[PDB]
């Protein structure tokens, strides 16, 4: 009777991942086995041709091996035809598939990938040695470098040897006033782009005062000494170099003359570390710019900063060494060819389709440009499914000279509505020539979230995967290998079309892109085009506006800031027009980054443009604003139309002049290596940078080697050890850790969060598996700076094996800057984005922030014992507990500040739900959210006009914003909140154009939710840029009355 | 007439969504203009601009519209506005609420259909690609073991004929041992990688399987959605988050 006595027949218990965790495989130690046994047969094929098996354990070097080889095979046949070991070296197929050289005969049986557990020994052929240490590049970059020299492909051998031009230039710049310039490249200043202080900051400062703390170090070593200055904030670390020095040898035996020449002497022999990481202050700033300060004084903290011999540091910093790899007609004008273009398809071959449901298939086709330059057209529905084949040729159209030269064929085989698959090609190649002949191309699968028929966004080339719909086609042959034309050619064109239109008459019926204004235009006019300037990058422009836009385009120069706009304006299907906005573009007003990165995103392909925006760059984005966007500059490479382009080479050279961007640059290049996608690209990318930035690749590598350890410790805890107490688990874990392979190549390296901070000698006490199903590692290590203890004597951070941190590494991103942008407007809301990375495919790391817990945890310990009900109030009297005297009012102060910020960004962006298990209070009483999910509304695709409030302020915040009050809705404390709230909503939304590109340059990324631009719509209505800025508020007050059910409405 | 009309931002896009060539509806800040003609051609929305007694003799927003259905825009500045865009006619409200909530675990069932199989599919093609890998190693491997039962024969065949007499088969036995173990070991070898590639086959049958049934549940998850869609823009003309 509760189910009607309905049967479901089908439904069975036997096994029906319902039932966390899931990507998957990814095979270790050898071929399809995860930890090779402890102890293994080794086959050793020699030089005479005999096969002496070797029982070695696991870790055994092959310095090991070899030694006790060359004593078993004197046992052996033939032991005269062999030369003393010392003549020889192993090698093997690898799992990679490649015969590897083993040169590095310190190397662990375990470490070599290995696939069949056998060597072979030989003399070393290829006596060049060194450079057969690409190894090490090949290992950084996960696929071997001989991959690339067996390619074919002229762009991709012509991108390796031409962006060797950008190493050279760049490790000139290193090496020019050394070993200065040097120690520079590694250990950049870490500073923020402004040294005007917030309003705020400054008030902690006594009137413009810090105390800080030099340390120094004298005999032998051990003993340290304070110096505790109190210096002006605006002063330079020369300055405060001396100050110590001064203090330090004040004495009764020197006199005040005496003190200044011992001064001279040792001051400029010194430098500013900070204590307890590789930070240091190596140029001119002042000392609050720096970031480590503003951080002090915000916190606080007085600043630990240690004096440091630069003859000890350049003792460290050892030489980059840069070395050349082993890589070291006339035509007809595009213009000249006066025929509309046709495309012959022929035949698919590979397609997957059942024929009782589908009836019919064909080919979509379009040109494109971003948008599509002429009407889409399709062939028809032909020898439909049973072996599909169309002999047609498509005409499209346009004619051949008004194609642009950014233009690219999309095409997609389709269902009767419904796509099957796709790929897309560009007109012309990377040498400017259009494409003419026969052409293969295998097709990607549409992704999730795609309806669409075409994808036009989607990746330019062909499909590499081989067994996948290889829809082949031909190009309309001209007798001639047809090119773009010059730019001179383009400007002459440009500049006769220009006086052309001067001699045009009278009316014009849609003179609408023709002015007849002349020099004079209207001043209602030049009001309705600073008007359209502003609005944001989504509020699509009308065909009346755009005509508007494109006539008067030279008074458009007077608001460099409307290019955005008046580029998707031109019609890129004219000539005429293209020509025309190539010489604007030529010396348009370089703009801010900002508004420039809105230039390289998939909305504007055209390679002047994207030279434009990248001179943009060139100028005004400095190296701090570039690592806080090189997410999105790395991401937007993928909608280059070539592999060699400017914004390759601006990136390339930044990461190889500045080792923090090198840093983030390497680790989001390799974070996406298994998208093919991108594998090509990426990779060559990859190999330059690892090629010139000298001996970084070394560190590098020993934290590549340390994330492939953890990779598969936490593969084989997910798989077979899952049914099995955590208990038993993490026998298993510390057992394994244990091991020599593990101690050497997880315990002393570089944090991938931070390179800063040193990893070294983890403690294994503190090392243990999480509660979660994904098994996460919480892994810690000694600090072993020289001064852990004044920063902190143990450093720990997670390492997630199974959850794809990108969403995450994103948001956090956004968060970072909505507080740069809040706070550098003087307004104090403390967000805390947490560090993320991603380092592969559902694979990263996140910082651990000490002395914080979930709200769930505070309620559980300050619960009753009789399992009742929950205090609303514990929260609270947990945080008092914490903070007692004036420290207590100042904790809600901080509390009341995260808690604002936190409503308002959360809100905004549109992130997972709040509750108790996802949100965070640490003992000093700051909030902030954690797991955040899925951003811009992601649940919606189920059902959705939701714009939803995420974070949900129950009693039990409330309680804590007014004091200890009951009916707190009501006083002033939440008054003030309010008002953070409002004044918060509103600073970002005067920002929400760089919000807007910031989101699109991320559709690159295969993350589902950004897959096209509405997803980013989202963004516009819970920022409310379709009404005015008293209306958005009144939306945000009315939008976050409705979650709470009061409260809101004053002003 | 004017109010309901029969057609007349992000939702605008959303319902111009997979739409055919031709298709359009009107929109509505008012110191801007007044309403909006969005038209799709061929996958990209073209917005334009109305502009208000004369909506220029044309005196209202139904008047403009009719005359340019039967015609092109082309003559105004250099496509057809073509296509002006069941529930089982339930005049019931709550019924209808029902078929939402249905509707709903029947798309959100298939959605889950085709998102389990999208895994299938791409751990299928990786690890497809993996065992390619292993072949090519595996065959790699071979040639390094061929090389050595070639390499030995040179050697160990100077070494027959040079004294003889000497170990004779204290020597050649214990040589010949050696390289019987050498050629069957190649033997597994070879077989092992046979066996992967059988694998490989029926791995790529499966793998061509997902994919002829991912395919075969598109086009009614499209329907299902789509007739979802209308079901819920016939009852719009708070309540329902629970059936949904
Ligand atoms: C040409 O139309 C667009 C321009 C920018 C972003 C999206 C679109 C679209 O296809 O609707």
């Amino acid at each position: 009777s509760y189910y009607h006595h309905h049967h479901h027949h089908d439904y069975d218990i036997p096994t029906t991942q319902g039932a966390s965790m899931p990507p998957r495989p990814s095979s270790g130690e050898l071929w399809g086995i995860h930890l090779m046994p402890p102890r293994i047969l080794v086959e050793c094929l020699l030089p005479n041709g005999m096969i002496v098996t070797l029982e070695c354990l696991r870790e055994a070097t092959l310095i090991t091996i070899k030694h006790e080889l060359f004593k078993e095979a004197r046992k052996y046949p033939l032991h005269q035809l062999l030369q003393d070991e010392s003549s020889y070296i192993f090698v093997s197929v690898t799992q990679e598939a490649e015969r590897e050289e083993f040169f590095d005969e310190t190397r662990r049986l375990c470490d070599l990938r290995l696939f069949q557990p056998f060597l072979k020994v030989i003399e070393p052929v290829g006596n060049r040695e060194e450079k057969i240490l690409n190894r090490e590049i090949g290992f950084a970059i996960g696929m071997p470098v001989c991959e690339f020299d067996m390619v074919k492909d002229p762009e991709v051998q012509d991108f390796r040897r031409n962006i060797l031009n950008v190493c050279k230039e760049a490790v000139d710049l290193r090496d020019l006033n050394s070993p200065h310039s040097r120690a520079m490249y590694v250990y950049p200043p870490n500073v923020e782009s402004s040294p005007e202080l917030p309003k705020h900051i400054y008030n902690k400062l006594d009137k413009g005062q810090i105390i800080v703390v030099i340390w120094v170090i004298v005999s032998p070593n051990n003993d340290k000494q304070k110096y505790t200055l109190k210096i002006n904030h605006d002063c330079v670390p020369e300055q405060v170099i001396a100050e110590a020095i001064r203090k330090k040898t004040r004495s009764m035996l020197l006199s005040s003359e005496q003190l200044k020449l011992c001064v001279l002497e040792y001051q400029g022999k010194y430098i500013l570390k900070v204590c307890g990481c590789d930070e240091y202050f190596l140029e001119k700033y002042p000392l609050s710019q720096y970031k480590y300060i503003r951080s002090c004084i915000m916190l606080g903290r007085m600043p630990n900063l240690m004096l440091m011999a630069k003859e000890s540091l350049y003792s460290q910093l050892p030489m980059d060494c840069f070395t050349m790899p082993s890589y070291s007609t006339s035509t007809k004008s595009l213009w000249v060819i006066n025929s509309a273009l046709r495309i012959k398809i022929l035949c698919a071959t590979y397609v997957n389709v059942n024929i009782r449901d589908i009836d019919k298939i064909y080919v979509r086709t379009g040109i494109y440009h971003g948008g599509e330059p002429l009407c889409d057209n399709v062939n028809t529905q032909r020898v439909p499914c049973s072996n599909p084949r169309w002999n047609e040729w498509l005409n499209y159209d346009i004619y051949i000279p008004d194609l642009p030269r950014a233009a690219r064929l999309c095409l997609s085989i389709c269902s009767v509505h419904c796509p099957l698959a796709w790929g897309n090609i560009n007109l012309f190649d990377y040498t400017d020539t259009l494409v003419s002949g026969k052409m293969a191309l295998n097709l990607w699968p549409v992704p999730h979230g795609l309806e669409d028929l075409l994808n036009p966004i989607g990746v330019t080339g062909s499909n590499p995967n081989k067994e996948t719909p290889c829809l082949e086609l031909e190009f309309d042959w001209f007798s001639s290998v047809v090119k773009f034309p010059d730019m001179s050619v383009i400007e002459e064109h440009a500049n006769w079309s220009v006086s052309r239109e001067a001699g045009f008459s009278y009316s014009h019926a849609g003179l609408s892109n023709r002015l007849a204004r002349d020099n004079e235009l209207r001043e209602n006019d030049k009001e309705q085009l600073k008007a359209i300037s502003t609005r944001d990058p989504l509020s699509e422009i009308t065909e009346q506006e755009k005509d508007f836009l494109w006539s008067h385009r030279h008074y458009c120069v007077t608001i460099p800031e409307i290019l955005p706009k008046l580029l998707l304006s031109v019609k890129w299907n004219s000539r005429d027009e293209v020509a025309q906005m190539y010489c604007l573009v030529k010396d348009w007003p370089p703009i801010k980054p900002e508004q420039a990165m809105e230039l390289l995103d998939c909305n504007y392909p055209d390679p002047m443009v994207r030279g434009f925006a990248v001179r943009c760059l060139e100028k005004y984005l400095t190296d701090d604003k570039l690592s806080q966007y090189l997410i999105q500059l790395v991401q937007v490479l993928k909608y280059e139309q070539y592999l060699d382009n400017l914004l390759v080479r601006f990136l390339l050279k930044k990461a190889l002049t500045n080792q923090r961007i090198g840093h983030f640059f390497f680790w989001h290049l390799k974070s996406e290596m298994h998208n093919k996608t991108v594998s090509q690209r990426f990779g060559l990318l990859l190999e330059s940078y690892c090629r010139a930035c000298g001996m970084y690749l070394k560190h590098l590598n020993r934290q590549v080697e340390a994330m492939e350890k953890l990779i598969n410790l936490t593969d084989i805890l997910k798989q077979e050890k899952k049914d099995e107490t955590q208990k038993v688990q993490m026998k298993f874990l510390v057992e394994q850790m244990r091991r020599p392979d593990f101690m050497d190549a997880l315990q002393g390296f570089l944090s991938p969060l931070n390179p800063a901070h040193q990893l070294g000698n983890l403690r294994l006490e503190e090392c243990r598996i999480m509660s979660s199903a994904k098994r996460p590692l919480w892994l810690n290590w000694e600090n072993p700076d020289i001064m852990s203890e004044l920063l902190f004597q143990n450093n720990e951070i997670i390492f997630k094996n199974g959850d794809d941190l990108r969403q995450d590494m994103l948001t956090l991103q956004i968060i970072r800057i909505m507080e740069n942008i809040w706070q550098n407007q003087g307004l104090d809301l403390r967000m805390l984005p947490y560090g993320c990375l991603s380092i592969g495919d559902c694979v990263g790391l996140i910082e651990v922030v000490r002395n914080s817990h979930t709200i769930m945890q505070i309620q559980c310990k300050g619960g009753l014992k009789g399992a009742l009900q929950f205090n609303s109030h514990t929260l609270h009297q947990w945080l008092k507990d914490k903070n007692k005297g004036e420290i207590y009012d100042a904790a809600i102060d901080l509390f009341t500040r995260s808690c604002a910020g936190y409503c308002v960004a959360t809100f905004i962006l549109g992130i997972g739900d709040r509750h108790n298990s996802n949100i965070m209070v640490k003992d000093d009483g700051q909030l902030f959210h954690i797991d955040f999910g899925h951003f811009l509304d992601h649940k919606k695709k189920k059902f959705g006009k939701r714009e939803r409030v995420p974070f949900v302020l129950t009693q039990d915040f409330l309680i804590v914003i007014s004091k200890g009050a009951q009916e707190c809705t009501k006083t002033r404390e939440f008054e003030r909140f309010q008002e953070m709230c409002y004044k918060a909503y509103l600073a970002i939304r005067q920002h929400a154009n760089l919000f807007i590109n910031l989101f699109s340059m991320m559709l690159g990324s295969g993350m589902p939710e950004l897959q096209s631009f509405d997803d980013i719509a989202y963004i516009r209505k819970t920022l409310a840029l379709d009404k005015t800025e008293q209306e958005a508020l009144e939306y945000f007050m009315k939008q976050m009355n409705d979650a709470h059910h009061g409260g809101w409405t004053t002003k | 007439s004017l109010q309901d009309a029969e057609w007349y931002r992000e939702e605008v896009n959303e319902k111009l969504r997979d739409t055919a060539d031709g298709t359009f509806l009107v929109r509505d800040t008012k110191m801007h203009g007044d309403y909006t003609l969005t038209l799709r051609k061929g996958g990209n929305n073209k917005l334009i601009k109305i502009f208000h007694g004369k909506y220029l003799t044309f005196s209202s927003v139904v008047e403009l519209i009719n005359h340019y259905r039967n015609e092109s825009l082309a003559q105004y500045n250099p496509v057809k506005l073509l296509y002006p865009v069941q529930v089982v006619k339930e005049d019931n409200i709550e019924a209808v609420g029902k078929k939402l909530h249905e509707y709903n675990t029947q798309f959100q069932e298939k959605s889950r259909e085709y998102d389990r199989l999208y895994e299938e599919y791409t751990r299928t093609s990786q690890e497809i690609q993996m065992k390619r890998t292993a072949i090519e190693a595996f065959n790699e491997t071979i040639k390094i073991f061929e090389e050595q039962c070639q390499t030995q024969e040179r050697y160990s065949k100077e070494y027959i004929e040079k004294f003889k007499r000497e170990g004779n088969e204290k020597e050649i036995q214990r040589i010949m041992h050696n390289y019987d173990k050498l050629k069957s070991r190649i033997s597994e070898i070879i077989d092992s990688r046979r066996r992967l590639e059988e694998d490989l086959k029926k791995q790529a049958a499966e793998y061509r399987e997902i994919d002829k049934r991912m395919n075969s549940i598109k086009p009614d998850l499209i329907q299902l959605r789509k007739t979802r869609d209308q079901y819920l823009m016939w009852l719009t003309q708070k309540k329902l988050n629970e059936w949904l």
